[PDB]
DNA sequence: GTTCAGTCCGACGACGCATCAGCACAGAAGC
DNA sequence: GTCGGACTGAAC
DNA sequence: GCTTCTGTGCTGATGCGTC
């Protein structure tokens, strides 16, 4: 009986402490119990221990059931490059719950709002619609198979077929599996553990109880007789091995069978980087300015480059003559850029058969020979590969090289990689360039390069080591490079003061409290508040409670006549406009959703803040003395 | 090799349209008794029975009892091809993973092969039991009742008394009810009553059932405590459809 | 304690379906003389007037004058569950939050009863005494419907020019413009066009409301329009031995 | 100038109904022989031709050979205004961008004026061919079989022999066929020179069939390597043909 | 050895293509 | 995209 | 004529993928 299953016991045992027969399909109840235990614990190590405990039993008892258990734990449906999506939002699943409970929608809507979690509303109420066959127990293989079925059934009236499958899952629930299934569907599984931690749990399990042993296996603890420190040293070295082995091939479907069949030490001998298999991109830490750059890099050579304000593109060229592109997140971008597919033979040297490149693509002004803002880039059509009628011209901007001709280059110092990059490629201005790069260690030189960057439409500077700690491997550190954004390197960016007129009730950490706020600018020539943005970030938890209690008494049953809102979502309560908040922003964009400054720059397209960050309440001002539409228009004109 | 022929292929069209929106996959059992289906719904809330009696066919011949799985979507898109006047042949080769049909118009012949599928059979043997109410009514009026009730509420309370049946429901508008009385043939209302009974049902399922109305102008509803509701359509000398709906509370 | 019994319930169907889209809600005055309503539309451009004369009910029982607030979309769904040949009863308790609707089959077999929750409304009414309008037309309903359904494609507005010999409707738009002429006619009463008119008018209106106004067309095979300078057009359907319905639409520019 | 009258204006309604969905923009070429149009579709796979004989008009004056550029979708939007019973008058100026339609029912007059446009027209000369298989068959039968086969598979194989034509569809759902055998307006006739098999994509034939209410009979013309010809015989007025390039 | 330092995990945001739904009407077919 | 928050190691 | 339906978009409404 899995309802008594306790992996959090001391002295955990792989088969003795299990709750089903050998060879059997794993009861989904056990996975839900484990998620229940994981929610009970705040200690990350203890959570990874408990997950490794379950994983160890799974590979001991029912080897094929492994992959579903991982993808369940990953809240994912397969390889990210396969493009699978569940495609079911809050509204559809909410209706599914109302029908499974037999309730009307509005009570359960307000209930899920107040607890800010679909989980706890998924149990409780019951349809009383007594089935003629009580359902079989849920199995983790069956549940994952239903989630890929849900993803697959598109077309007209598809919502009916979704509602029917999800129904069967809900009515089949046994103890408390409903909460975890509902959170699992809604993306917000809130389990408090992700990719790096699950791979840790995998390494720990597959180390202690490796695969391929005949049941019952005679060995259970590879750590037996080792000191707890030297145990941990063995665990962690297998950690780095596996994590890098994951980052070179970010897909369990490739890794897991070969792992089960050959053992984790021989695993790399079968797995190598190649185009046609994606890789994780490179990461960077935020830094405020030059001192921290000089301190972090105090004994390493480095260079300075622009951060062009585009999007990343991962370029695969195969000797077979097709090319593939992936986004920053391994999503399969081929179909977005069939023109770039055509540009490949004029970008490479012909002496190169295959490559993997990391590059930024940015929209370009072909006649003005200059960059345009990112709100032009996001206008591209998505799926179909009709290169014929290109409305948005695009230029490529190289910054790093990953693979060439057969040699993988990831183990290599950046200096050599940039050397080979320049030496084995050709440029074409406004079609393909290398990123503007400047090699230095000194202050006012960087200040001059920054001033050129901001006036040449770039988010800041990129700072990277040339050789020391200048290999690509994400496992040592993911965030090796630095970004020097204008936002605080200016000392102060575009900071504004705006009027709060409404709140959004929060969920998860934000549950019970407000999670976001609605802001307006004071339009004096109408004397009205016009909506400008929401806020959802940059404030701590104690000051969160301070804002919540301060706001709670000022809620109103109606929107005031001195408030203009349109397209912006209705606040979860209406709030009297008496408070003004100081905030920074990254950029200003023409909004189709925000009435502020309508007709001051264009009659119909409004404006809004990209990336608003809370600072502090500006409690000394009255609301009418906050930022007015005139300064908003001046600021946006001063952006250009 | 199994072969069956009917002049009234319109029956087959009406039948599959009566099945369509309820289930997507089913395995059909064929015997010397004829063609028979059991299938629970993918929600496990309601079940269909099919009977086609072999003697109802103009031509029928069987070597073996067959259980073939069929995707109801594609095969109904195929059955759309038949005109209302067409003579249908169904043929199955015993080990085929495809099913052969011919449509014959009263110099033109339509020929089809549809791929089969392999299915993990769920079937429930319904016990024969008596029911505290049996009602014989016109299909068309039942259709109006159910379609009407669809707007007003989501669940129905069905009440029976010797004086006449009563259907009631409610929603975010108020309450709706119908009291329907007996007559004094194809237009008639008649009852086989045993005791005054009240049960609850989910109208979305009855609206799915109603699609069979063009099969027979009159129908049996059979209702008893603590058991599924039976709706049965007797297709004329050909067989029947039965639908079992589990109750609420 | 009101009762109305009506034999021809399809009348109520056809009148109610003309408002369900125009206005989501309404208020209904009941009095000894009959049933009355005046409402503004949702965008507050046009006005609807409704009169059902008590004489036309098969049975009557106005024990009080009442003003029910009613969601027309809900009542529309409800009567979309009413039979055409059915004989309709409305019953209202004075003290209730409900209107009872009960229906009896011609075969006496099928009895329907539904009850609808009432509510209050913030009634705005405007006084519109009769005026001796400068133009009056009677003409075939299906004709005008077809004309509006045509010309709304061409351009968003129509200009109507009347002279004693006949009327011309003009619409102008991006592909071009179109002018339809109608003459007065005689010796076809029901299919004829009649004009009583005092001076040649030329006025402009937005067809996005005209396509709404046409939705009554099955009520009366003839329609009247009336024009006057600097005032709303009136459009009226005569409810057969029962009442009338009128639209008032204010002039553009 | 140009000045025409047609009593059976429903013909021209059905004509413009046929074209609007396939080709959006076109050129009207006018002559003493009547009205003629050739045009190539937006995918450039299929060509249409309309022939209207001037003698079929109830009244007809052509002073010059015009070439008028017209948005067919907007033209159809105008033509929806007439009832099928309406008598139609067409009136053209020489320099004008603008064409007058006068509609009259059997006591009402519609005056409509359409602005023209300046267009790149692609021309294909079509010399005579004799087609190896010529099928004359009742139109609705073809239309319904097309709408059927659209589900079985996006492509068709057509077959002819002197004893009958067979139309086969093929896809993951299954494969299917219709046989037809040679048998007044209910009859099917074939003239066959050489037995044929051809492969085609259905999307276009689905479009062609919208002309069906123009004619009780349709004629199929087939020969090796050439586009399929489908023809709608307008009674005494002229003809309407579609050419479709066979696949690969 | 603890005041720092970096990991890692989930809070929230602004756009926009896709992408499907929900009346609502012409249309044809059946009566 | 971005900022805070809980946790194990960092190294002066 | 009316029926119920079917195929018809037209315009709206969020899910999901970027930063
Ligand atoms: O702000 P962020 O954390 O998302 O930044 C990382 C992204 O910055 C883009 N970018 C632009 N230019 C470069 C260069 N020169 N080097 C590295 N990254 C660069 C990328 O899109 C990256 O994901």
């Amino acid at each position: 009986d899995p309802s008594g299953y306790n992996p959090a016991k001391n002295n955990y045992h792989p088969v003795e402490d299990a709750c089903w027969k050998p060879g059997q399909k794993v009861p989904y109840l056990a996975v839900a119990r484990t998620f229940e235990k994981i929610e009970e614990v705040s200690a990350r190590l203890r959570m990874v221990e408990t997950l490794s405990n379950l994983l160890r039993s799974v590979v001991a008892l029912s080897p094929p059931d492994l992959l579903p258990v991982l993808y369940l734990s990953l809240n994912h449906l397969g390889p990210p490059q396969q493009g699978l999506e569940l495609g079911v939002g809050d509204g559809v699943l909410l209706k599914a719950v109302a029908q499974a409970t037999g309730r009307q929608l509005e009570s359960v809507r307000a209930e899920a709002a107040e607890k800010g979690d679909v989980g706890l509303v998924a149990e409780n109420s019951r349809s009383t619609q007594r089935l003629m066959l009580p359902p079989p127990p849920l199995t983790a293989s069956g549940v994952f198979s239903k989630f890929r079925d849900i993803a697959r059934l598109t077309g007209s009236a598809s919502t009916a077929k979704k509602i029917d499958i999800i129904k069967g899952l809900f009515v089949a629930c046994r103890h408390s599996e409903a909460r975890f299934i509902a959170r699992s569907l809604s993306g917000r599984l809130r389990l408090g553990l992700a990719e790096q931690s699950v791979l840790a749990a995998l390494s720990q399990a597959v180390s202690l109880t490796p695969p391929g042993q005949e049941f019952p296996p005679a060995m259970v603890d590879a750590g037996k007789g080792k000191t707890a420190e030297a145990r941990k040293t063995w665990l962690e070295e297998q950690g780095m091995i596996l994590k890098q082995t994951f980052c070179e091939v970010p897909d369990l479907d490739r890794i897991i069978p070969v792992l089960l069949e050959h053992g984790l030490e021989r695993l790399p001998e079968h797995c190598k980087l190649s185009p046609g298999i994606p890789l994780k991109p490179m990461l960077a830490h935020p830094t405020r300015g030059i001192s921290e750059v000089l301190k972090r890099f105090e004994e390493a050579a480095f260079t300075c480059e622009y951060k062009y304000d585009g999007q990343r593109a991962q370029i695969h060229a195969l000797e077979g003559g097709e090319v593939k592109i992936f986004s920053r997140n391994q999503e399969d971008n081929t179909g977005k850029y069939p023109d770039i597919i055509s540009r490949i033979p004029k970008i490479k040297l012909p002496s190169v058969t295959s490559f993997i490149l990391d590059t930024e693509a940015v929209a370009w002004d072909r006649e003005k020979k200059q960059i345009q803002p990112f709100q032009v880039l996001t206008t591209r059509k998505r799926k179909e590969v009709d290169a014929s009628e290109i409305q948005v011209q695009v230029c490529l901007y190289a910054f790093d090289l990953i693979y060439l001709n057969g040699e993988s280059l990831v183990r290599e110092p950046l200096s050599r990689r940039r050397q080979l990059l320049r030496e084995n490629f050709v440029e074409t201005e406004g079609e393909f360039v290398f990123a503007t790069s400047l090699d230095t260690k000194d202050i006012e030189q960087i200040a001059e390069f920054l001033e050129q960057s901001v006036k040449d439409s770039c988010e800041g500077l990129m700072v990277k080591t040339l050789d020391v700690d200048a290999t690509y491997e994400i496992a040592k550190r993911s965030h090796n490079w630095l970004k020097l954004k204008k936002d605080y390197l200016d000392g102060v960016g575009d900071t504004l003061d705006l009027v709060v007129i409404g709140a959004y009730l929060g969920r998860g950490k934000r549950a019970g409290r407000y999670g976001g706020f609605l802001l307006a600018s004071y339009d004096e020539d109408s004397e009205e508040l016009q909506a400008i943005c929401k806020l959802g970030t940059g404030f701590s938890d104690e000051e969160l409670e301070e804002h919540h209690q301060s706001l709670k008494a000022l809620v109103l049953p109606s929107p005031r006549p001195y408030v203009r809102i349109d397209g912006a979502v209705i606040p979860d309560h209406w709030l009297d406009p008496s408070a003004v908040w100081e905030v920074k922003c990254a950029d200003l964009s023409l909004s189709p959703i925000y009435p502020a400054a309508r007709g001051l720059v264009d009659s119909d397209k409004g404006i809004s803040l990209r990336f608003p960050r809370f600072i502090r309440v500006r409690e000394d001002k009255q609301p009418e003395q906050a930022t007015t539409s005139a300064q908003v228009a001046c600021l946006y004109r001063k952006q250009s | 090799m199994f072969e069956a022929r009917l002049v009234q292929g319109s029956i087959l069209k009406k039948v599959l349209e009566a099945l369509k929106d309820l289930i997507n996959e089913a395995c059909w059992d064929i015997s010397s008794s004829g063609v028979n289906l059991q299938s629970m719904d993918s929600s496990h809330v309601s079940l269909v029975q099919l009977t086609l009696r072999s003697e109802g066919f103009d031509t029928y011949r069987c070597d073996r009892n067959l259980a073939m799985g069929v995707n109801l979507t594609s095969m109904s898109k195929i059955l759309k091809c038949a005109g209302n006047e067409d003579i249908i042949t169904l043929r199955a080769e015993d080990n085929a993973d495809t099913l052969a049909l011919v449509f014959e118009a009263p110099e033109k012949v339509s020929d089809y092969e549809m791929k089969l599928m392999d299915l993990d059979v769920e079937q429930l043997g319904i016990p024969e039991q008596e029911y505290s109410c049996v009602v014989k009514m016109p299909s068309g009026e039942f259709a109006r009742i159910c379609r009407d009730l669809s707007h007003i509420g989501d669940a129905v309370v069905i009440s029976c008394a010797k004086d006449g049946v009563k259907f009631s429901a409610s929603g975010e508008l108020g309450n709706g009810n119908i009291k329907l009385s007996q007559t004094s043939e194809e237009e008639a209302v008649t009852i086989e009553m045993n005791e005054p009974v009240q049960l609850t049902f989910a109208l979305r399922y009855l609206n799915f059932f109603t699609k069979a109305t063009p099969l027979s102008s009159t129908v049996t509803l059979s209702m008893s405590a603590d058991v599924p509701l039976v709706v049965e359509y007797k297709i004329a000398d050909m067989g029947h459809l039965k639908y079992y709906l589990a109750p609420k509370i």
